[PDB]
This record gives C-alpha cells, structure tokens and sequence, in this order.
C-alpha cells in the first residue's frame, strides 16, 4: 500500500476542459477511498476458538467450521487496470516531451 | 431422573419456545445457520479513464 | 518566452493525473479485499454465535 | 374540533386495511355515534365480518356517556385485548385509542371522592404515575409488536396542561 502523494492544485492546472468532471470525480473517489480505508482496520480479528471450544456443546460443528475457515482461499482481486494506465502515462510522456522540444 | 426425558418432566413449554426460537432465528438471520456459509464475491467496476 | 517556459512547467506537472488513477485503483482493490475478509469473518462468527445464543 | 378523529380515521384507512396483523380500537370517552359510524363502516369495508371468523379488528368502547370508572378502565380493557394479541399470538397489533386524555380526566373526576389533596389545575396527585402505569403496557416487546396511535385532547388548547 505505497501511494504517491499528490499536490491537488498541480493536478488542477493540467486538466483540459473536456474532462474537468472526470478530474473532479477522480478526486472525490480518492477522498472517499481514503476515508473508507481509514474506517476499517487491516486484518480481521481472528477470534480464538476458546469461547467456541468450551462454550459450544455441539458435536464438532465449531471444529469443522474452524477447519474449513483455516484453509479458505479468499479471492485476492488482481489489478488488471494499472498496466494500461502505465502505458497511457508512457504515451503521454512521449507526446509531452515532443511538444517540449518544439517549444 | 431425567434420562428418558429431555427437559425434566415438562409436558409443556414448547408452544411458546417455538415462537421464541422463530423470533431469535429471524432476528439473527434467514438462511440455514447449521452449515458453513458459501461466499459469493463481487469485483469493483472500472471505467474508461483513458485520456479522451 | 515567459509563456513558453510556463507551458513547459505545466507539461512537467502533467503526471499527477496518472498518479491519481493509480492511487484510486490500488485503494479500490485494497478496500475490496478488506471488505471481503470482514464479510467472511462476520459470517463465520455470526453462525457460531447463533449456535452459542440458542 | 381540530381534526384528531379525522386524522385517526385517515390512519385507520391508510394503515389498518393495508395491515397484515390484527387491530384493536379502544374508544375512550368519545362520541357514541362515532363508534356506531366506525362499526358500520368497518362492516361495509369487510374489515369486520358478521358471518365468519375473518374479522381483523376488535372494538372496545366506553364513551362519554359512561361514569368515570368505566371511562378510566376501558382503555385498560383495550390494552388487555391488544396485549393478548401481542404476547400469546405473537402478532403485530395496531392499537388506536381515541381519546386517551379522557382516561386521565376520568381519574380526576374520582380523585376528589377518593379523598386526595388536589394537584395543579385540580388534577389527581397521581396523574403521572397512573399515566405511566397505563402507557408502559402500550409497547413493543421482543415477543410481539404494537403500533399505537393515540388521540390526545388538549384542554382549552393549552399544551402546558
Ligand atoms: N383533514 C380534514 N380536512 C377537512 N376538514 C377537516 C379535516 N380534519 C378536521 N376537519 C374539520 O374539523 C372538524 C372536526 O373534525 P374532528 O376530527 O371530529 O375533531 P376532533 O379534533 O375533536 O377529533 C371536521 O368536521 C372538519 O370540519
Ligand atoms: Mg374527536
């Protein structure tokens, strides 16, 4: 979770007039996702089985639940979107350096 | 002397216990709470952010 | 000349748009992962707690 | 004459017919012709059925022609009906009480004869505890629900009464 700190007026000076709404929406979603990552911790509290070993008088249901949970493969979502914005950044840097040599 | 009986010679206390258990289950959930939960998962949407 | 140099300064500042997009992708994926872990934890604990409560 | 009965009848029309559970109307110290109107309107609209057991409303009436004891306890009778429906049936109950103020007023009318020193505005000294004993039974428990609509008369338009 290594993020790139961003100036928020420099981000504004570089936005053409056909995607001002898109820049504002990206900004709003950045703030929303920061707030939502702040309002939930990193790792769920793995509850000890103690309160469920010595307080459940049922035949191994707690035990098979804990076995099925210890070996669960929860799907980690893949990026599938950062590579293409990296390609777009490369293309944009190319165009910008060309225009700068013209200038 | 409660081997042959579940609730120590009750002969009653089921007509209300079933309503109580109905309320308790329906306020804890609606699915079957005796089996492991299967997990449907979703993936966040994403748009055409590419520079127009 | 001054105007052209300022245009070059803005071109130098350009990269924040793609920084923003990458930040949002990473943060959305992290939020989704943590919400999924909380969902699985909550369901397991909730069923165990229904058992203990009955 | 500001529209308490009109509003409570509108609520009976808008909620009680569309209601899935049972309903209890306690007329407390009100017009008897209003009770007759409600009875016959509920018969017309099928909410009360005189021929089979599909009726959905129970009526309990002690009206303004009744001595103060009946006017003081008829609200409790309606509460008892609604409480049975809430506890032993587990149903969701609708309880309309028009008018609940009469309850308090009826107590006032007997408070002097019971030999008690009057409180403010001549009311019984036990106004708040009597009202609390009555009203705490009008409630939703975790055994069943009671949605309660009570028309409350305001004497001489004084809300500080
Ligand atoms: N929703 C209403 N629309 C039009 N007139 C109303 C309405 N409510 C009350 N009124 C008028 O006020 C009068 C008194 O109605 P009512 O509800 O019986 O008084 P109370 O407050 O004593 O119960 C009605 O006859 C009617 O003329
Ligand atoms: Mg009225």
């Amino acid at each position: 979770l290594a993020l790139k700190t961003i100036d928020w007026v420099a981000f504004a000076e570089i936005i053409p007039q056909n995607q001002k709404a898109i820049a504002s929406s990206l900004k709003s979603w950045n703030e929303t996702l920061t707030s939502r990552l702040a309002a939930l911790p990193e790792n769920p509290p793995a509850i000890d089985w103690a309160y469920y070993k010595a307080n459940v008088a049922k035949a191994g249901l707690v035990d098979d639940f804990e076995k099925k949970f210890n070996a669960l493969k929860v799907p980690v979502p893949e990026d599938k979107y950062t590579a293409q914005v990296d390609a777009e950044e490369k293309e944009d840097v190319k165009s910008c350096a060309e225009w700068v040599s013209l200038s | 002397q409660t081997s042959g009986g579940p609730v120590d010679a009750s002969s009653e206390y089921q007509q209300e216990l079933e309503r109580e258990l109905f309320k308790l289950k329906q306020m804890f959930g609606n699915a079957d709470m005796n089996t492991f939960p299967t997990f449907k998962f979703e993936d966040p949407k994403f748009e055409v952010i590419e520079k127009p | 000349i001054d105007t052209e140099k300022s245009q070059q300064a803005l071109v130098q500042k350009r990269h924040y748009l793609f920084d923003v997009q990458r930040n949002n992708i990473a943060m959305a994926l992290e939020v989704t992962y943590r919400e999924r872990l909380y969902r699985v934890y909550k369901e397991v604990k909730n069923r165990l707690d229904y058992h203990i409560s009955v | 004459g500001v529209g308490k009965t009109v509003l409570i009848m509108e609520l009976i029309n808008n909620v009680a017919k569309a209601h899935g559970g049972y309903s209890v109307f306690a007329g407390v110290g009100e017009r008897t012709r209003e009770g007759n109107d409600l009875y016959h309107e509920m018969i017309e609209s099928g909410v009360i059925n005189l021929k089979d057991a599909t009726s959905k409303v129970a009526l309990v009436y002690g009206q303004m022609n009744e001595p103060p004891g009946a006017r003081a306890r008829v609200a409790l009778t309606g509460l008892t009906v609604a409480e049975y429906f809430r506890d032993q049936e587990g149903q969701d109950v609708l309880l309309f009480i028009d008018n609940i103020f009469r309850f308090t007023q009826a107590g006032s009318e007997v408070s002097a004869l019971l030999g008690r020193i009057p409180s403010a505005v001549g009311y019984q000294p036990t106004l708040a505890t009597d009202m609390g004993t009555m009203q705490e039974r009008i409630t939703t428990t975790k055994k069943g629900s009671i949605t309660s609509v009570q028309a409350i008369y305001v004497p001489a338009d004084d809300l500080t009464d």
